[PDB]
């Protein structure tokens, strides 16, 4: 009653964050509330999400929640790479983690980095979109 | 918008927080912590 689906999927990722877990790579951090998503602001959404995410997101019962998990997504990898959004891509699929693939100058910054894996966990509820990023040299 | 920028913002730096509370709780209590705490953390961002 107390402990919803997005209070467990949120503890998961503060769980795999800890020194004991994963150490030695970029930590990113990103929470947005939903209700900073305009969906009707067509701009915002083609500007920083490209078409499969797009189309990925609008088939979703809550549209606004999944655009907020995707944005916190991006914000969430480049705080950890530490270098538009556009450029950062989640390839997300149901029941499964999504993978993270860069495209413009987020790639090229990756190798300057030397990053080599990106992985990131996304949770999203009616409130608020939290997603960790570690990126891994 | 302006507060919901701050409000994202202390989300944030109290997640940070936790993590940094949950290192030191050794590694069978870190689950129920982060669960109890985390609630905590969503119902204070809710409120604000």
């Amino acid at each position: 009653s107390y402990i919803n689906a997005n209070t467990i999927e949120t503890a998961k990722m503060i769980e795999n964050m800890t020194k004991e877990k994963v150490s030695n790579g970029g930590v990113g951090v990103d929470v947005e509330l939903i209700t900073s998503i305009n969906v009707e602001n067509d701009t915002f959404i083609e500007r920083n999400f490209t078409p499969q995410e797009i189309e990925y997101c609008s088939a979703q019962p809550s549209v606004q929640s999944s655009f907020a998990g995707t944005w916190s997504a991006k914000e969430a990898v480049f705080k950890s790479l530490g270098v538009a959004l556009k450029d950062i891509e989640i390839v997300r699929v149901n029941k499964n983690a999504p993978a993270v693939e860069l495209h413009g100058n987020a790639k090229k910054a990756a190798e300057e980095a030397g990053v080599t894996d990106v992985k990131v966990s996304i949770s999203h509820d009616d409130l608020q979109a939290v997603a960790v990023a570690v990126s891994t040299k | 918008v302006t507060r919901e920028a701050q409000i994202k913002d202390w989300v944030e730096n109290e997640l940070e927080a936790l993590k940094l509370e949950a290192e030191e709780i050794p590694s069978e209590d870190q689950n129920e912590f982060l669960l109890e705490r985390t609630r905590e953390i969503h119902n204070e961002a809710e409120s604000q």
